[PDB]
RNA sequence: GGGG
DNA sequence: TATAATGGGAGTCTGATGC
DNA sequence: GCATCAGAGCCCTAAA
């Protein structure tokens, strides 16, 4: 099993008198607690790529196919939308309900805050890990040792 | 009895050990290019080391006397190399 | 297998 | 020199002396 | 005590 690194920069946009101010969020650490449940609405219009994670979800919108959005749904928050879909600016793609905390398996490095109305909405800068198995056969052999740091392009098995 | 005290090969193992005695073979004759030396005699010097020092005589064909003043001689050549080679 |  | 193959078969009575 | 060993008559014939 291969944890492959991502960092990557995804919004999201929340009230005010429920999300809880840190300038980074260690994993599992609540981001926020909402009063009531609030709609999390797409702020362009595009089709979804949506990417699930163990906890968590990522959602993409793009437009052709230039991504136009990139989201980052916590958990408690859950998914109104199916990969692959249409949507129209202002329409709600996550529900969001009581305590909302960062997944196991992601962090957040640096965090941004911009001020709206009553609403904010983070730019953060999330660093995380994807698995993916490989399957190794009895003609083979693994060439690379528990925990070893490999670039694009190292030979594993 | 006594080759009953050694247990056989798993698939795997079965073909590791023979991937091992291949991937060697080629790197005494890279070793031999390398160090300008005979390839039979980095493999008998190669060989006496593994086996220790219970089995240590000339070889029919070899051109040195191969006695422990030769293997260390001629390992202290082996390991005198670069890391990559 | 026999002879003394 | 290349499927795979992995553990064997078989047949009196004396006295002296060292474990 | 019990096992392991090395002893157990001579010369001759023919057959293999």
């Amino acid at each position: 099993r291969v944890e492959y690194v991502k960092k990557e920069r995804a919004g999201l946009r929340l009230p005010l008198a429920a999300w809880v101010e840190k300038e980074a969020y260690k994993p599992g650490e609540i981001l926020a607690e909402l009063p009531e449940p609030y709609l999390f609405r797409a702020e362009e219009e595009g089709v979804v790529e949506l990417k699930e994670l163990e906890e968590g979800a990522f959602l993409v919108l793009r437009r052709e196919d230039e991504p136009v959005a990139t989201y980052f749904l916590p958990v408690g928050m859950t998914p109104l939308v199916v990969h692959g879909e249409i949507v129209e600016k202002g329409q709600p793609l996550a529900e969001a309900k009581g305590l909302l905390r960062m997944p196991r398996q992601v962090r957040a490095a640096q965090v941004e805050a911009e001020e709206e109305g009553e609403t904010v909405y983070l730019t953060l800068f999330l660093e995380w890990t994807e698995p993916k198995d490989y399957r190794v056969q009895p003609h083979m052999n693994v060439v690379v040792p528990e925990g070893a740091r490999v670039e694009a392009g190292d030979k594993i098995v | 009895h006594e080759i009953g005290q050694v247990p056989l090969l798993t698939l795997e193992e079965e073909v590791e050990l023979a991937r091992k005695v291949e991937e060697g073979m080629e790197a005494i004759k890279k070793l031999s290019e390398i160090t300008g030396l005979d390839p039979d005699l980095i493999r008998e010097v190669v060989r006496a080391k593994i086996l220790g020092s219970a089995r240590v005589r000339h070889i029919p064909g070899l051109k040195e006397t191969l006695d422990p003043k030769t293997v260390e001689e001629i390992d202290q050549k082996l390991k005198s190399l670069p890391k990559e080679h």
